[PDB]
């Protein structure tokens, strides 16, 4: 009901580079009273509690489903590479008023599901771009699970 | 409070 994100995630052992490409949203919930809504994605790097480096997109005008094609690298040495989250936040811009999350997910080790399988994939496959669609998830659901160290 | 960063650049 909130709607569909697509990204890819490319690591770079050597480098110790993690790069997420935020691809495209669809099906986004409409945030907007005399609009539809004004997407950008915010992405966080955790590690488990703690904020560690952010980064976002451009904002789409008035539309369910923005296409972005931007490209967010971080810096996550070799031996941490498993202690980290990669944080994905897609929130309708607003002049007035506050921003409001539409939705969101997130990918690492202590994820689960698509989100671990996506993760997972990026691993096996060094240095190659690996997309996936995910389901968008309540804000507040994601961030209890954030605490959750596997 | 650190400005966010947009899209890598190269
Ligand atoms: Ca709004
Ligand atoms: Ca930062
Ligand atoms: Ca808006």
């Amino acid at each position: 009901k909130l709607g569909d994100i697509c990204f890819s995630l490319r690591y770079v052992p050597t480098a110790g580079k993690l790069t997420v490409v935020i691809l495209e949203a669809k099906n986004l919930k409409k945030m907007d009273v005399g609009g539809l809504s004004d997407p950008y994605v915010k992405i966080h790097l955790m590690q488990n509690g703690k904020r560690l480096k952010k980064k976002k997109t451009t904002i789409k005008k008035n539309t369910l489903n923005p296409y972005y094609n931007e490209s967010f690298s971080f810096e996550v040495p070799f031996e941490q590479i498993q202690k980290v989250q990669v944080v994905v936040t897609v929130l309708d811009y607003d002049k007035i008023g506050k921003n409001d999350a539409i939705g969101k997910v997130f990918v690492g080790y202590n994820s689960t599901g698509a989100e671990l399988r996506h993760w997972s994939d990026m691993l096996a496959n060094p240095r190659r771009p690996i997309a996936q669609w995910h389901t968008l998830q309540v804000e507040e659901e994601v961030d209890a699970m954030l605490a959750v160290k596997k | 409070s650190d400005a966010t960063e947009g899209h890598d650049e190269d």
